[PDB]
RNA sequence: UGGCCGAUGGGCCCCACAGGGUUACUGACGUCAGCCAAACUCCGAAUGCCGGUAAGUCCAAGAGUGCGGCAGUGAGACGGCG
RNA sequence: AGUUUAACUGGGGCGGUUGCCUCCUAAAAUGUAACGGAGGCGCCCAAAGGUUCCCUCAACCUGGACGGCAAUCAGGUGUUGAGUGUAAGUGCACAAGGGAGCUUGACUGCGAGACGGACAUGUCGAGCAGGGACGAAAGUCGGGACUAGUGAUCCGGCACCUCU
RNA sequence: GUUACGGCGGUCCAUAGCGGCAGGGAAACGCCCGGUCCCAUCCCGAACCCGGAAGCUAAGCCUGCCAGCGCCGAUGAUACUACCCAUCCGGGUGGAAAAGUAGGACACCGCCGAACAC
């Protein structure tokens, strides 16, 4: 499987550990493009951040 | 003129209100009884002239209680004196309220005798309150 | 001085080697202690000075 | 009017310090605790003043038994 | 009609008995190579038996109930000095020679010390 | 805070060494129930922290730790949280 | 004549404090201020140390008389509600609580590794060599149940040495 | 193999404790009989220790039964809170208590050693 993460809210003012997870996911400007494994562990990354990015599913 | 007659200490902190008043949310002892809606400090001269209130009213029968009694002291520091060097003295007690408590209990026979003093309790009283019967 | 300050001795040493505090109010009598001190290497009463 | 408090102590710094499944080595502390809010286990050794360390390198184990607690370390195995 | 009012001296000792075997298994870490010896004696009898606490399974045991040992008209010295040689060859038998010895809650004296010994001069060193 | 037997206020109208607050008191204990506590806890989390494993950013953050040259700063403010 | 005459301070001054220890504030790792809330320390100890052994209360009903509400008691529910050198917290009945016997480990030189320290320091510690202590032995013994009872450097005094 | 037996043991040591009731002496267990010799009473053979088994299981112990009390404990809800929010004002997802409630419940198990049977 694949899943398609786009940050949709800039990072300002964001809880450190919160920062550091989207640093983690990889997206470094807002509205970026980025294919991630749809594992467990990424999936609680997705979820932890969810105020700050959308999901679109790919396979 | 309620007063706790001695403790560890006679001075405490600022406190937290935050929180659904669960001690004795429900009439249990007499028929009818008031409650209150919002936090609020309730000081002792609160509470006495409420009891005087209720009690001359009253007159013979029936019987009263109060659920609540003020235990925490509280201080101001007197005019004057810049802010600092130390806590004040202690000055008027005062007992906590919740949303949902209890604050007096009375049971006597006729509910429009009842009503009406307990009405002029509420009024007296410095938060809101209203009559509240046994049922479930 | 509420709490003297005493020191021991060897016999066959005499080497200021233990000292030790006492309340010599309570205690007139001197101190007898048994110990052991480096050099003759073996245990052996100690006095005191 | 003037007050009579203000006055405190230092900060020992207590408290566990190797926690459960850490691996330790010979001579390693693991609470420091003022009573003995713990409890010496099998290579565990009770300090002068209550302090808990081990005897052996291994990973330190918590548990209750005869609802106490006391502090234990498993050797791990040698690889 | 009986009515409870106080405490019970046998009740308080056998608690006692426990207790104070407990200061010393406490401290006992006996393993296969140096298991605990465990004595216990009774108004009537005596009995011992070598464990390893790290399974709480015993290795050998014998007491004054065997009829042979039983055989013996002798009082409790004699039981105890023929039964302790019979748990030193038992565990020569089993091949444990370095043990470590368990007070049993009693007292050091009597029965327990010709045990002790009888264990000592019959080639249990411990 | 309000109730219960309450002998015995652990005690009183005659003190008999013996009947009643024959008298409204006190009534201890305990028990029925209803609150309160930063220096009370027979209870007890989401968090935070430390330890182990695994995936990911791994054309590098420009990630960490140590050592070495360099100065600043040790007058904080506000807002949200306790 | 050359100089000294503190700081903290909710402006200064007068008051009070200046180090150390306990708890709370402290937001369940540590730590975390205030002239915030509350209390103590500048010791005691040849035993109140070590070890071996014995044993465990207080609460409880009754009183040959003093003697009583309480002095000592035993019968027979008895689980710390009593206590544990000096405050509080943490612990403590498997005792850290008493008694006794003996006796000095309140040893000597080191110290695997750690804890805390901005730094100087401060804390804990299994094992190794001599000797000793208690216990037949197993083992425990490097000060007191722990956490306060403290002072750097210089200058000087005193003893021993296979230093010059 | 059974046992209405004794020691040692276990266990996030009370579902395992306490209370009342009934029953056990073949062996073992207790109580028990007496203190020359061991040993002890800060006096006492009360404790311990020692010699013996005349007696009895009342006490204690054990087992069985009782829900009187302790005790464990749902689902659900409520309190609480991580993160985010909308011009305060409380909701969205995640986490999820305490107490109370139905209920459960008068321990289970290991190794040896004793009486009946093989
Ligand atoms: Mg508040
Ligand atoms: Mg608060
Ligand atoms: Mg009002
Ligand atoms: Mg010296
Ligand atoms: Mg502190
Ligand atoms: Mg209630
Ligand atoms: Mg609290
Ligand atoms: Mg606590
Ligand atoms: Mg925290
Ligand atoms: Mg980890
Ligand atoms: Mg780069
Ligand atoms: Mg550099
Ligand atoms: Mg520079
Ligand atoms: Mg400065
Ligand atoms: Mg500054
Ligand atoms: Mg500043
Ligand atoms: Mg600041
Ligand atoms: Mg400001
Ligand atoms: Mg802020
Ligand atoms: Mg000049
Ligand atoms: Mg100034
Ligand atoms: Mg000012
Ligand atoms: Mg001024
Ligand atoms: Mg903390
Ligand atoms: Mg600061
Ligand atoms: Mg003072
Ligand atoms: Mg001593
Ligand atoms: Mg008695
Ligand atoms: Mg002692
Ligand atoms: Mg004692
Ligand atoms: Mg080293
Ligand atoms: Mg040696
Ligand atoms: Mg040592
Ligand atoms: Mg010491
Ligand atoms: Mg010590
Ligand atoms: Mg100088
Ligand atoms: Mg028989
Ligand atoms: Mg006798
Ligand atoms: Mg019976
Ligand atoms: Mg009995
Ligand atoms: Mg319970
Ligand atoms: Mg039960
Ligand atoms: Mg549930
Ligand atoms: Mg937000
Ligand atoms: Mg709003
Ligand atoms: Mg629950
Ligand atoms: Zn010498």
């Amino acid at each position: 499987a694949e899943l398609k993460i786009t940050q949709v809210r800039s990072t300002i003012g964001a809880r450190w550990k919160q920062r550091e997870s989207l640093r983690t996911l990889g997206l470094k400007k807002i509205r970026q493009s980025v294919v991630r494994e749809d594992n467990a562990q990424t999936r609680g990354l997705i979820n932890t951040v969810h105020h700050l990015v959308e999901v679109e599913e790919v396979g | 003129m309620l007063i706790p007659r001695k403790v560890k200490h006679r001075k405490q902190h600022h406190p937290e209100q935050r929180g659904i008043a669960s001690g004795g949310t429900s009439v249990s002892f007499g028929d009818y009884g008031i409650q209150a809606l919002e936090h609020a400090y309730i000081t002792n001269r609160q509470i006495e002239s409420a009891r005087i209130a209720i009690n001359r009213h009253i007159k013979r029968g029936g019987k009263v209680w109060i659920n609540i009694f003020p235990d925490r002291p509280l201080t101001k520091k007197p005019a004057e004196t810049r802010m600092g060097s130390g806590k004040g003295s202690p000055e008027w007690w005062v007992a906590n309220v919740k949303p949902g408590r209890v604050l007096f209990e009375l049971s006597y026979p006729d509910e429009k005798t009842a009503r009406d003093a307990l009405t002029r309790a509420i009024h007296k009283l410095p938060i809101k309150a209203r009559i509240v019967t046994r049922e479930e | 001085d509420v709490r003297p300050k005493i020191t021991l001795a060897c016999e066959v040493c005499k080497h200021r080697n233990y000292i030790t505090k006492k309340n010599r109010r309570n205690d007139p009598d001197r101190l007898e202690i048994k110990k052991f001190c480096p050099n003759c290497g073996t245990h052996q009463p100690h006095k005191e000075s | 009017s003037s007050s009579r408090n203000g006055r405190d102590s230092a900060a020992q710094r207590l408290g566990v310090k190797r926690f459960g499944g850490q691996v330790v080595k010979a001579g390693e502390i693991l609470v420091r605790q003022r009573g003995t809010h713990f409890h010496p286990g099998v290579n565990v050794g009770r300090g002068g003043d209550d302090t808990l360390f081990a005897l052996a390198p291994g990973a330190v184990e918590f548990g209750a038994k005869r609802g106490r607690k006391t502090v234990n370390i498993v050797p791990v195995a040698r690889p | 009609a009986h009515k409870p009012v106080g405490q019970n001296i046998s009740e308080v000792r056998r608690n006692a008995r426990l207790r104070r075997h407990a200061r010393l298994r406490k401290k006992v870490a006996g393993t296969a190579e140096v298991p605990r010896l465990v004595v216990n004696r009774s108004a009537r009898h005596i009995h011992v038996q070598l464990v390893n606490d790290l399974n709480g399974t015993t290795l050998a045991a014998a007491s004054s109930i065997e009829a042979d040992v039983r055989a013996i008209d002798g009082d409790k010295k004699a039981h105890s000095v023929r039964v302790g040689q019979l748990i030193a060859e038992r565990a020569k038998a089993a091949g444990v020679e370095t043990v470590v010895f368990d007070r049993g809650g009693y007292t050091y004296g009597g029965r327990i010390a010709a045990l002790a010994d009888a264990a000592r001069e019959a080639g249990l060193k411990f």
